[PDB]
C-alpha cells in the first residue's frame, strides 16, 4: 500500500533514491505468497 | 503429461495478436480429448478446441514463482512463450 509507501520514504533517509528503486525493482518473492512490486508502487515511490 | 494438465492450471495457446497468450483450464483434463474449456485473460470462457491428431496440449505455464529468476534455464515447463514471458518481465517490471 502506498500508505506504508510514504512511511518507507519517511523512513528511509539515509539511502538515496536510486538504491531504494533499485531494490525495489529487484525483489524477489522467495515463497509463494510473496508478490513482485506493483510498478505503480514503484512511480509512487519515485514520485514521492 | 496427463498428470501435469489439471483443473486450474495456465497454458499458452498461440493467438494472432499475442503470439501466446495465458489461459486458465477451468475443465479437468481428459485425455485424448478433442476440446477442452478454457478461461481466457480478458475474462471470456472460451471452448478451444485441440487437435487429437497432429496437434499437442498447449504448453503448461510455469508457476509465478520461477518468474523473474535470472536464469531462463531456471524455468521448469522450457519453452519459447515462457522464455518470452520471462523476458518481457525482466525488461519491463524488472526493468
Amino acid at each position: 500500500t502506498d500508505d506504508d509507501a510514504e512511511a518507507i520514504c519517511s523512513m528511509c533517509n539515509a539511502l538515496t533514491t536510486a538504491q531504494i528503486v533499485k531494490v525495489l525493482n529487484l525483489y524477489t518473492p522467495v515463497n509463494e505468497f510473496e508478490e513482485r512490486v506493483s510498478v505503480s508502487f514503484i512511480r509512487t515511490i519515485q514520485m514521492r | 503429461a496427463s498428470e501435469l494438465y489439471t483443473k486450474f492450471a495456465r497454458v499458452w495457446i498461440p493467438d494472432p495478436e499475442e503470439v501466446w497468450k495465458s489461459a486458465e483450464l477451468l475443465k479437468d483434463y481428459k485425455p485424448g480429448d478433442k476440446v477442452l474449456l478454457l478461461h481466457l485473460e480478458e475474462g471470456k470462457d472460451l471452448e478451444y478446441r485441440l487437435d487429437p491428431k497432429t496437434g499437442e496440449l498447449p504448453h503448461l505455464r510455469n508457476p509465478d514463482i520461477l518468474v523473474g529468476e535470472n536464469d531462463l534455464t531456471a524455468l521448469s515447463y522450457l519453452h519459447e512463450p515462457a522464455v518470452l514471458h520471462n523476458l518481457r518481465v525482466r525488461f519491463i517490471d524488472s526493468k
